[PDB]
């Protein structure tokens, strides 16, 4: 049986908090430099907060606050792709 | 949709029709609570009967001016429309005392 | 000498002393009267008292009429913005919420409505509040296309003039489009039915909106049409308006002689009918400035957006987005001038009250904070440079990284990948990465920004000289390869002195980037050529540097209203 | 099937039945022993009931609107009677 | 040199 | 006006194969007009862009233009396996010459997705010319338009290349679990990206297999 397959992150906002762009296609920062030489990983990560961010927007944030963008708690990551 | 009321005395039917909608069946559902003939009771716009073989279309109750907001009037006959209230005046404040 | 108090201004007091009681019968006084007890509750403090009767429509309707205290309206209502109640969101939403309720009325009353919404809504289009202005707008074009006659279409072009131009200011222009599409709709109705409206003010509107997309050729098409239907019979304001957004049009058209003869007038135009701290004027100053800005004309381009901001901050109250547009260019303006001091203190504060001001009454995503946001990031990269903490150093370089991808991403969203202002951003992200030491996501970048901005713009134009001045400035320090810098530093000197001259701010990090070219491979023949080219430098732009700023400049205009349009034209 | 509706001045507002369900305070009327059913509605006068079931058709119409709903006009004279149906009706 | 306009 | 005048007798069983084509001729003809008469000419070279640019992008009065369906229909109707009467390597010439009438498109936006929509329903069904002709479609594509224009339409391919594998780590999946497992038919996959792959439309309507997949 032949069949089709779409496929989303868990993430139900739809949209990543730091690049505001959309969750389903590359950061800011991927979407810039390298489409195509690096757009093979650019994954995303959730939080304890429930937050699927891109992972490079993420680890960009992070370099500088070590908070979730969304809500002012603490940020630990709990699942990759 | 053409929203509208009819009023004989103090009744109003808040019936709708299609805007190519005629007269002749609109006073079935008029017959259904005033228990009256159809062709007994006449309506009545500005002042102007109404020809049944005409649509409401026609006559000028188009969807503009029947919207299910405010609505165009029309009277009935077999004119005696009761006004329905007069509402209590508000002082303008603005205007000077 | 104790001059006693005049008996209107003591029966002021005598009033709004006893303002509770009285509350009801003060909107019975006359409008010249009841300005004057609002005014005093502004400035008694009585703020919420003064708010208690703002926010009724026919309350501010008297109020709107007392034209000569226009500059103390606008004052007030700042105010209250900034106490709180949100005076320009109720009174859009009350006005459009009573004028739908006469759409089935005669015109007597309705007519009463538009005349009402003009004055509303032009002002808060001048208070700024463009996201209420256009509600107001919205609704009383709704009446002008409800009854065909012909003066319903002759005020039908009057909303959608200002309502192309609420939609300018609030970067709404995948929707500005749209206006002008429908604003044709009854321009040529009434041109056919024996009425040829003045297609002036209605064509200057585009001289904006495509200049913020960065469409110069058709801003300047649209720039050369809309000059061509001014009248001397038009109002002051929109004469000037058209003026200066045709001179912005000419400047990035890379055309500086006809540029300054069109908005020069427009200064002298908006300071003899308005004054010298009038918004009008305030806001011809910054397009005037803007002028300054790009013919190198930096030693006044910081002080007439310092004299720009300061009409803006004494009629303009405190959080009103009109300040942050003035503190947006004076916090860059200080930036270039600031670049080789590297005294970025006011530039950072006018720059973080731009982030201020704009973050708290407009959305996180507008696009005003893309370019808000974008100076911020600049001064931030510079600050940087000269900070002589290494930890210091990387940590203000991620926050400016941070600033400019976000503002890129408005851009894009809004602009469309081919557009000047997102291949703008890639020319500050190449410096960026400079700083950031991403030496490859560098030359990735500048390429990017070399390969989009001159695709569409040309081969010859100020901007894309630059972008090539970032790159050239790459491969002389961290690539090392000078031959790849040795033909684009040559192209940086080339366009410079096509308009510029040799004095260039820019040109100085050009030709200093030739002997540090020349520096490395021993070359020495052209080094001592060129160090008598900067001594030249160093001279001849400072020969004819002396200080002289611009209001005195423009001074009484010999040029006329007619002698200027016409010689631009035909030119 | 249809619904009366009389008024302080006696004014007759036989409506639809279906279009009444937005107000549970009027099929509580056609509950209980009241089940064209008779109703006494004295203390509301006629020209804000005008608007009462007016309102329904209005209603009915928009539930689940594709476009945008445009809306509903109330009077500044008649908006302090209409407010009192409004909780008294819970519609 | 110091950086694009705006 | 000459231009208008190739693409006048508008055939409409052919539309966007004769449009191309005339549009080609005109392009083919002039070029060699610009040059083996005249110079090279910058000047003339940029009015006959100018020109060509108008009649493609002619916008009929109160309707929409008709040039970007119809070159998304052109790259279909020959990149289909169905007519069989020319090879590959008469497609990268035809091809070619696809992106000289390409550049004078107005709106490339609408195009990229009547372009994409066409691309799902004809890739998704397994027909095409051959997978390296999409590759080098979008190739083309991407160098001539933009680098960010086939961003999703990158997406489009790329997809069934790692399906490929995907399925043999299927097949590999369903030979190394403990127990034995057997889905009772030939099962084939290939799965799509939400924010490349057009296929959202509008699934109002739920679905429950029976047990027999
Ligand atoms: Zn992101
Ligand atoms: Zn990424
Ligand atoms: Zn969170
Ligand atoms: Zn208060």
């Amino acid at each position: 049986w032949n069949a089709v397959a779409l496929w989303a992150w868990d993430i139900v906002v739809d949209n990543c908090a730091i690049c505001r762009n959309h969750i389903m296609d590359l950061c800011i920062e991927c979407q810039a430099n390298q489409a195509s030489a690096t757009s093979e990983e650019c994954t995303v990560a959730w939080g304890v907060c429930n937050h699927a961010f891109h992972f490079h927007c993420i680890s960009r944030w992070l370099k500088t606050r070590q908070v979730c963008p969304l809500d002012n708690r603490e940020w630990e990551f709990q699942k990759y792709g | 949709d053409v929203f509208l009321m009819i009023r004989r005395h103090k009744t109003t039917i808040f019936t709708d029709a299609k805007e190519s909608s005629t007269v002749f069946e609109l006073k079935r559902i008029v017959e259904g609570i005033l228990k009256r003939p159809p062709d007994e009771q006449r309506l009545y716009k500005d002042d102007q009967l109404l020809d049944d073989g005409k649509t409401l279309g026609e006559c000028g109750f188009t969807s503009q001016t029947a919207r299910p907001q405010a609505p165009a009037t029309v009277g009935l006959a077999f004119l005696c429309i009761e006004p329905f209230s007069s509402p209590p005046e508000l002082p303008d404040v603005m205007k000077p005392q | 000498e104790w001059i006693p108090e005049t008996l209107y201004n003591t029966a002021i007091s005598a009033v709004v002393d006893n303002y509770i009681r009285s509350r009801r019968d003060i909107r019975s006084l006359p409008e010249n009267i009841q300005f004057d007890v609002y005014y005093k509750l502004y400035q008694q403090g009585r703020l919420c008292q003064l708010g208690s009767e703002f926010c009724e429509l026919e309350v501010f309707a008297k109020v709107l009429r007392a034209l000569d205290k226009r500059h103390l309206l606008h004052h007030c209502f700042q105010a209250l913005m900034d106490h709180g109640v949100k005076v320009a969101s109720v009174l859009a939403y009350s006005f459009s919420r009573r004028c739908s309720y006469i759409a089935e009325s005669d015109a007597a009353v309705k007519e009463k409505a538009i005349q009402v919404g003009f004055v509303l809504g032009g002002f808060l289009s001048d208070a700024g509040w463009y996201s209420d202005a256009e509600k107001v707008f919205l609704s009383c074009l709704q009446l002008c296309t409800l009854h065909d006659e012909m003066l319903h279409w002759f005020r039908a072009v009057e909303c959608c003039v200002r309502l192309l131009h609420v939609r300018n200011g609030n970067c709404k222009y995948h929707l500005g489009e749209e206006t002008f599409k429908l604003a044709q709709t009854y321009m040529d109705k009434l041109s056919k039915h024996g009425q040829q409206a003045n297609k002036a003010a209605l064509y200057g509107e585009l001289c904006a909106l495509l200049f913020a997309k960065s469409h110069y050729d058709e801003a300047y098409k649209w720039c050369i049409e809309a000059m061509k239907e001014i009248t001397a019979g038009l109002p002051v304001k929109v004469v000037v308006d058209v003026l200066r957004q045709a001179s912005k049009a000419c400047v990035v058209k890379r055309e500086f002689k006809k540029a300054e003869q069109l908005i020069k007038h427009a200064v002298y135009l908006a300071r003899d009918h308005f004054g010298s701290k009038h918004p009008k004027y305030s806001d011809t100053l910054l397009d005037y400035g803007f002028y300054l800005l790009n013919v190198d004309n930096i030693c006044q381009s910081v002080a007439i957006y310092q004299a720009a901001l300061d009409i803006r901050q004494s009629v303009f109250g405190g959080k009103n987005i009109h300040v942050a547009t003035a503190h947006e260019d004076l916090a860059y303006s200080s930036y270039v001038h600031q670049y080789s001091s590297g005294k970025f203190d006011n530039a950072l504060f006018h720059a973080e009250r731009a982030i201020g001001i704009i973050t708290h009454i407009l959305p996180e995503d507008h696009l005003l904070l893309a370019s808000s946001k974008r100076v911020k990031a600049l001064i931030l990269e510079e600050i940087a440079i000269d900070c002589h903490n290494k930890e210091t150093e990387q940590r203000l370089l991620q926050e400016a990284h941070d600033l400019h991808l976000s503002s890129l991403q408005l851009a894009k969203k809004a602009f469309g990948e081919f557009n000047v202002q997102t291949a703008k951003h890639y020319g500050n992200l190449g410096r960026l990465y400079q700083s950031m030491r991403k030496f490859k996501e560098a030359e990735e970048m500048h390429i990017k920004a070399i390969q989009i901005k001159e695709q569409l713009l040309g081969q010859e134009d100020y901007e894309v000289a630059l972008s090539v001045g970032h790159l050239a400035s790459l491969y002389n320090y961290d690539m090392n390869q000078y031959e790849n810098a040795e033909k684009l530093y040559l192209r940086s000197i080339a366009i410079g002195k096509k308009l510029f001259g040799e004095g260039y701010s820019g040109l100085e990090y050009d030709y200093r980037g030739l002997i540090k070219l020349y520096n490395s491979i021993g070359n020495y023949e052209k080094v001592f050529e060129y160090h008598n080219v900067l001594s030249n430098w160093n001279r001849l732009r400072d020969r004819q540097y002396s200080v002289t700023d611009a209001l005195e400049d423009v001074s009484t205009s010999p040029q006329s209203t007619e002698e200027v349009v016409q010689s631009f034209l035909i030119s | 099937m249809y619904v009366k509706l009389i008024s302080s001045d006696g004014h007759e507002f036989i409506v639809k039945r279906e279009h009444a369900l937005t107000s549970g305070t009027i099929k509580a009327m056609l509950s209980g022993p009241g089940q064209t059913n008779e109703v006494n509605f004295r203390e509301i006068p006629s020209h804000v009931l005008s608007k009462v079931c007016m309102y329904f058709t209005y209603k009915v119409r928009y539930t689940n609107s594709s476009t945008e709903i445009p809306e509903f006009p109330i009077a500044p004279e008649i908006a302090l009677e209409l407010l009192m149906a409004a909780n008294f009706l819970d519609c | 040199n110091k950086g694009p306009a705006a | 006006d000459e231009g208008l005048r190739a693409t006048s007798n508008l055939t409409q069983e052919n539309m966007p194969t004769l449009f191309v084509e005339s549009v080609l001729e005109v392009h083919g003809k002039f070029v060699q007009l610009i040059n083996t008469v005249l110079n090279g000419d910058q000047h003339f070279m940029s009015a006959l862009d100018k020109a060509l640019t108008s009649v493609v992008n002619y916008r009929e009065p109160k309707s929409v233009c008709k040039a970007p369906e119809l070159l998304a229909k052109y790259c279909d109707n020959l990149l289909k396996k169905s007519a069989k009467g020319m090879t590959e390597n008469e497609v990268e010439d035809r091809l070619t010459s696809f992106i000289t009438v390409f550049k004078y498109i107005d709106d490339k936006d609408v195009f990229q997705k009547f372009y994409a929509r066409m691309l799902a329903k004809r890739l998704i069904h397994g027909l095409s010319m051959s997978m390296d002709s999409e590759e080098a479609m979008i190739n083309k594509l991407k160098q001539a338009c933009g680098y960010e224009f086939t961003s999703k339409l990158h997406r489009m391919y790329t997809d069934m290349s790692v399906s490929a594998d995907l399925n043999n780590k299927f097949n590999n999946f369903i030979k190394n679990q403990d127990t034995v497992i057997d889905l009772g038919i030939s099962f084939q996959i290939y799965v799509l990206q939400a924010g490349a792959w057009p296929l959202t439309q509008a699934p109002s309507s739920t679905f429950a297999i029976p047990q027999e997949l």
